């Protein structure tokens, strides 16, 4: 299998809530 | 406990380095909750994420 299914959710997220807070 | 389990492919590469445990907190927070959205109860854990790789682009 490939290498992180939810890793760009993780990235995206964290970026996301880093412009939100 | 409903732990992660942290040798999952790349997301391990989130929960090392530096900010390891900001990812273990965050990403544990979250899934305790399942509220709605990653975090929406927890956003201090990701702030701290950010806070802290923020200061490290490609150093682990």
């Amino acid at each position: 299998e490939h290498c992180g299914h939810l890793i760009e959710a993780h990235k995206e997220s964290m970026r996301a809530l880093g412009f939100k807070i | 406990n409903g732990n992660i389990n942290w040798n999952s492919p790349c997301l391990g590469g989130m929960a090392s380095g530096p900010c390891g445990e900001q990812f273990k907190s965050a990403f544990s927070c979250f899934h305790y909750s399942t509220e709605e959205i990653k975090g929406s109860d927890c956003v201090d854990q990701f702030r701290a994420m950010q806070e802290c790789m923020q200061k490290y682009p490609d150093l682990y």
